[PDB]
């Protein structure tokens, strides 16, 4: 799973 | 003078698999209009001159997505500016919070950036 929007879930 | 040929600015892009529009620098100019941008995170695509903003400080008033450390992403509008050291800041005003979020932190969608390429397009 994440937390993040749709191309920013980089690496970091 | 004036500022080099775009090649080395930082400036605003549409990363191009029809996405939103994110923080970075002219690398190079690709050919007919295409510029390669170095995006904050570290990612790098071509774009089109009328979807790269480079008179663009994300203006106060404006609707952005903020981001934070601890990875959570949600939606509010800039409310103030502050600058660190060597780096740029914007705070918004996101659930009736005014919180500072980073230059790279502070991403336009795309509806956003839309009403920026009229002003701020390289096109």
């Amino acid at each position: 799973s994440t937390s993040r929007h749709k191309k920013l879930m980089f690496k970091t | 003078g004036h500022m080099n040929s775009f090649v080395g600015l930082r400036v605003v892009a549409k990363w191009s698999s029809n996405g939103y529009f994110y923080s970075g620098k002219i690398t190079r100019d690709v050919g007919a209009g295409k510029y390669k941008l170095l995006f904050d995170d570290g990612y790098e695509c071509d774009v089109l001159g009328k979807d790269i903003l480079l008179c663009d400080p994300i203006p106060l008033d404006t609707e952005v997505t903020a981001l934070s450390e601890d990875e959570y992403f949600s939606a509010g509008v800039v409310k103030g500016h502050r600058k660190e050291s060597g780096e740029l800041y914007y705070s918004i005003e996101k659930e009736g919070q005014r919180k500072w979020y980073k230059r790279m932190a502070v991403i336009l969608s795309l509806e956003q950036g839309n009403r920026l390429r009229e002003q701020y397009g390289l096109g």
